């Protein structure tokens, strides 16, 4: 009929819990391309045992 | 699962026609489908996405519409290059496609042509038979072909084929090639092919006598 | 632009194992998450796989999930589909597709595909065609119009061509998409309509060919 | 303050299709349902349709049901409106529309309109206009005041502007509304009342400007 | 236990900006809305603003909707209020508070609320207090009680520390609240009641300390 | 905007007592109210939501009740660690609080001592004048003090201030200051305060004369 | 299909920690929540933790939270569980659990559940029981047959064995649950019915063995 | 927060039986209910979503029903692989399991055979005297056994055991275990279990003295 | 493509004024804005990410506001350095700068000053023919130059060139010039340039005769 | 402190080729990221390429797809851009810049730009100015104050520098920006106000330089 068409909005702010706790199939499978560019100041320093 | 439905499976429109073609899920989507064109022999091209949004360098002529469980696609006048299939597909859950919708080249009535081979003799010493009826030039595509060996019925030995529409008329041709054993196939005098079609007044019969 | 070659399909045993390839051109591959999508006539359309664009996630149709393995090669700019424990209603058109660029809360598809490549999963074992005549008749002519034609029988597998008078005669031929039999084997037919009156005159020939036997048969059809 | 800007109206053939998009800002547009209401001359105010915030009810008039499709973007903060299927008598100004905030079992309309879009559905075809001159006489004069003007008859679309001596004289001038005739072209007047002693030696010279069709017309209107 | 830690109150000048953190722990920060709520004398209690856990959603109150900006940084577990344009009335003590756990369909408001930041709007600068005696004699001597004490006028801002005879005396001290004059600047007394007996012999210092400006002052009433 | 009130503003009770404490709202809330105690110099605590029901934590003898516009809190039975400010809140439409209810610990009557102090000739050097007269260790907390210079009634420069409930005795302190430039202040001869308590059957009266 | 292994459970003083693990395999781990639930006789099956399938978000019981910390190795595809200040109420099987699959807007519980490891907190320390014979009388006949036991007594922790002429006789035997007791030393009952005619001829000998100590006694049951 | 509630707390039932069993909960859940099947010393399998899916392997012999508050899970048609317990859960607000309800394999009437044992001369020496009283073969599990010594009842010092139902004649046995001390135990002359079931016409007694 | 709009496009403010600029997305992209300030002739300088982070070494008079679509910078008191234009610029989706909001020096009213400048002889000889129309130190910048020969207004014949602010006294100079060939420039006799600017109560009208 | 040197622009006709390059100094040049950011009046800012620190991923905009190549040499510190098919719109300043340092997973711009390079893609061919004389008259004078001029017609390409007197005449000189007219070439006027009681007497000659072409010309204004 012609209910509120607004929030409450003293509505639930919090999470479900409930709500989806697993990954999105249908998320994002792209490289974000505004992404980290830089060199990781934390990464590996030493030498890999197994390179050529 | 997500079921997707089209409407119609086949639709007969003509250059400049607005064409309407519907598309619905099991579930709700909300606003998560896309619309795929498929030219036949060909991949598929991607046309819409988010229900409404028009792919770059898509004319403007298509359109998107619908929300929830119910979504159309609208072309507002046809055009030579736009005959071909339709799916939709959801991807709000994994990705289901539809059905496909297949725009047809709607053209005037014409009443199939009937023709009748009998098998070959180099076939019948291989020791199989093939009968073969053939009806050609005819519009719309739908059409019952039955059967009768001495008046009866054949079931699950026959197999049909249909070609594409003609390029020069929008004709179809179809092909039905009934196989028996020749033992058979030599048990039997009159073999015949019964054809109805909604431009034929009534059916017409082709038929031959073995070794005639 | 974007470009998109499959490769590696054709006819496997039942049970065997096949790799399809998929390689990219035209943007940068490593930047995008791809698909495997199938069609066949039974089903129609028909998800396989989705591989993200550094491979950390795959998903798969619940029809195929076990027996599937989805891989893509960044460096090659190769996407990789093995597919293992085949069965016969895995005979599809498998086409490889990108994800389109979009948002990063929305949901994703494909907006380019590939050129698709032919699997045919079947027992049946490679064998020339066997052709017969379709001879014109009394029982096949309707006023000035006859048909006549070839019929192309238990051949495996796709495909074969169909000429008449070595190419010289194509007006009015119609060469059926072939139909797959309860054996197996596949079988078409081809028609012409001639001139009746042409009929004892003009000599047609229907000559096929198979290139995966080498099969080339030139076959007379004479009335009766 | 609030704010709200409708574009995408204009003119449109009968049967097909046109998207109105309304942009708001000043207010958390994702918060409040919106409304469409339209505005004719011939059926005055008239009511179209009302979606939720989060667009899970939408409800539209009889008249319109079937045809016109609301929808909005909450992260564009902008309102839709697909109208398919267009006929003549839906030509009228647009207004989208903000919904108050009230009482939870309150009934509920609108606070704040939009600026308004105008839409026109005809089967007219662009057409500059004639432009033709309202002579002054013995029977257009009463005293020592005369009056004469310029007829702007058969153009399409709306509008047109008219000004006197390129806008040098504004005094006395009366520019009526266009009205709509029978074959859907549009037409209408432009008078100015001059001293009759000025006659025969000042120059008036109306100034018609089409912006559709890009006409400009300077038509010199003499005496008799 | 739940813990809430507000931060960046002061003395700011009317027309100058400021912005409020809240520190959170003790609970999962991300997973709850927050208000924040305020108090002042002339207005008691009240609610500033709202925010969603993932910040979809705000809400303020109408005096300082469009000026007041309510934001949360999850990674840091800190909600932060930036105030532009203040006025005058804005000063009171800020609370950050925490929003219960409810049902998916009840309404929501808030169980655990923070420290409390205060926020001083005021347009008067950096000033030292004046301390002056309030010497006791008969006209305030009433049998064997009689009071003295100390006035501290026209000091800002707050806070001011009070003590008698380096804290040596502390039974009967009344140290009145502040009062805020016309002029912006603060004002107060301390009084202590004393053996009238003792007057005369002992010594009575206050001492008055303002850290903002390192004031020390060591003020000694005597009797008239 | 609902508004809400409480009443009483001020409630003088005793430890033990059944207290009953009433909030109303402007227009009908449903039952979304609570009910939150603040100590002073603390930060408030929530002890009852949805109008009834008790927070964890909370002890039995606190209970709500009402619906509509009408709620009350009550307290079985007082103790002193309850001697707190008490508000109601609607959350039905935004969140709006009361003025609050102070509950006061009701004690015997005990009149005030009354002092005066002048301004100091420092001051006086510096150009103002600040008159103090002081209401010591007196209850109720109502009283009336009125300013007289030279028998004239002062309104308007004058300013006071409250302690709160002394936490040995329960009793109140008043400070009030009368403030006036060197050239008012000087420009007159008597100043006096009069103080009125419940506790007084006749108003004392203190005052001095300028210089004396 | 899906499979779930937990492991790391046993025997646990109050007050110390203990970590469980969950190896998952046959599905993809990465993409799915995760449950530990918790089952005990007293309370019946209990929730205790839920994690995101990126660990952003985690969930607790009440009875548990502070103490309780569950985490996830997507590289490792394993699921653990530290335990810290444990109760003697916290002894119970504990279960992994992964969340089905479902639409964005429903609420999520689990559909498959792991093996179970068996946490026991006790301060006992670990004993070997003591096995005392049930002898069979003329009490215990009713007609032909007689019935004879084996008590195993004031051993800890679980679980232990009982076998009947090395595993012989298995007809009529019922070995009992074990109970509790008030030091915190388990006891239990094995019985069996034999013929009254075979008694002093034929010999029964219970085998008590117990692995967590390397205990077996053997103890002949001989009537009175 | 959430309470739920299984009725019956035990059901007998027989192969080919009509199952309902009923679940509740304290407040409105919606439908977000789930039922767990879980077969004793095995994991718990998952049977039933959204009260009224059917996951994918379950057969279709089970149904669920019911919205709000009340729920119920139904079985057509019992069969011998669901003899198990059955556990409803809510998750629309955290996760709650109720009590469950465990099938339990219906049967005629069989009175138990009674047994009694004295402590061994062994565990007297040691210190310690435990009396056995064991119940075999019994149906239903529903009996009572009072400890008497010398016509005293005991309360406090038993302990009771009872074994899952036969899998050849689906009888239960009980175990009822008395321990005292030694000095307790030789401070008395008479010990006996007595037994009631509604088998037992009577109830049964059985007694040693000690020493004897 | 995501469209940023920045308002307003210039802004006319003083030293010691409270300066706010805004920057609006076509689309939502969180909190993902920078704001760079560049002085003309000179390189941009980064002033503050994430919309309301400062970076290191911009002084505290600048501020940032705003998420999702709408969004502000903010000078508390503007000083010197900070007359340069300031753009904004999302980073959620690649990479599109706004418009730019140059903050102009404003100032009192001053009416510009007219010249006009025939061409030379020497153009003339050369085929072609440009007059110069020059509007010395006015404020605001706003102003208009209509080229009239004969009394006809010019269009797409003439280009504008305008200067920066000047920095003693903060005017504008403009320069307007049409080109001709001589022989269009003598097909005609009059030329004229006529200004309009607001602090003008009437339009100023400069003007030549061919040859003279 | 952080500083970046743009080298390599310059006219090229369209068509043809540039490389631009970056030094970078003050910094760890292998560590970052890099930007090209072009700025042009017609369009603003408008962001050209990005790279990562080792080059493994770029990105460009949608305008210069497939005819930029940005590219990096870690060893010499320096960035690429190589721009092929060249149109008359790329006209632009071209910035050097580094992408900011920041969290793991935030998005990422730039922070400190380079000097820029002007890079003026046109047909025109290099060609000296004429200069030709702005002559005071009465026409050019208001009061005691005159203007005169020099009007710099048809040069390419940019820039040019006017002064007076040899540059000893500067107060009250205004030298416009240079237009880019319909031929390709610029143009430009410079203005200066003197006393009119100065003219006949004071000698003003504009002296004009085009490095490009080493065209040195002094141009004499006389009045009329």
């Amino acid at each position: 009929p012609n209910a509120n068409p607004n929030a409450n909005p003293n509505a639930n702010p919090n999470a479900n819990p409930n709500a989806n706790p697993n990954a999105n199939p249908n998320a994002n499978p792209n490289a974000n391309p505004n992404a980290n560019p830089n060199a990781n100041p934390n990464a590996n320093p030493n030498a890999n045992p197994n390179a050529n | 699962d997500i079921q997707m439905t089209q409407s119609p499976s086949t639709l007969s429109t003509s250059v400049g026609d607005r064409v309407t073609i519907t598309c619905r899920a099991s579930q709700s989507i909300s606003n998560w489908l896309a619309w795929y064109q498929q030219k036949p022999g060909k991949a598929p091209k991607l046309l819409i996405y988010k229900a409404s949004t028009l792919e770059s360098g898509v004319p403007s002529r298509f359109s998107g519409s619908g929300s929830g469980t119910e979504f159309t696609l609208t072309i507002s006048s046809l055009q030579p290059d736009d005959f071909a299939t339709y799916y939709c597909q959801q991807y709000s859950s994994y990705w289901t496609f539809g059905q496909g919708t297949k725009l047809e080249i709607k053209r005037t009535v014409a009443a199939p042509s009937v023709f009748i081979f009998p098998p070959s003799d180099e076939q019948l010493k291989s020791g199989t038979a093939s009968v073969v009826c053939l009806l050609n030039n005819f519009y719309p595509r739908e059409a019952k072909v039955q059967w009768k060996v001495d008046n009866a019925l054949q079931s699950g030995n026959s197999q049909e084929s249909v070609t594409e529409q003609d390029s020069k008329d929008s004709t179809y041709s179809l092909s039905s090639t009934l196989t028996l054993s020749k033992a058979d196939y030599e048990k039997h005098k009159v073999y015949a092919c019964e054809v109805t079609h909604q431009g034929l007044s009534s059916p017409v019969t082709k038929s031959f006598n073995r070794g005639e | 632009q974007v470009q998109l070659v499959e490769s590696g399909g054709g006819v496997v045993q039942p049970g065997r194992s096949l790799r399809l390839s998929c390689a990219a051109s035209g943007f940068t591959f490593s930047n995008f998450g791809m698909h495997w999508i199938r069609q066949s006539p039974g089903k129609g359309l028909e998800w396989v796989a989705i591989i993200w664009y550094d491979g950390s996630n795959t998903y798969y149709a619940d029809s195929v999930k076990g027996r599937f393995t989805i891989s893509r090669d960044n460096s090659k700019n190769t996407l990789y589909l093995q597919m293992n424990s085949l069965r016969a209603e895995d005979t599809a058109v498998y086409y490889c597709a990108k994800v389109w660029f979009g948002e990063s809360e929305d949901n994703y598809s494909v907006d380019v595909w590939g050129q698709g490549t032919t699997v045919t999963v079947s027992s049946a074992s490679t064998k020339g065609p066997s052709v017969f005549p379709l001879a014109p008749s009394s029982k096949s002519t309707s006023g000035g119009t006859a048909a006549l034609g070839c019929l192309v029988k238990d051949y495996f597998p796709e495909p074969v061509t169909v000429s008449w008078n070595s190419g010289a005669l194509t007006s009015g031929v119609h060469t059926f998409p072939a139909v797959l039999q309860s054996s197996g084997l596949y079988s078409l037919s081809s028609v012409v309509t001639v001139p009746s009156s042409s009929l004892g005159t003009q000599t047609y020939i229907c000559n096929v060919n198979h290139k995966p036997s080498n099969t080339k048969v030139d076959k007379k059809v004479e009335p009766k």
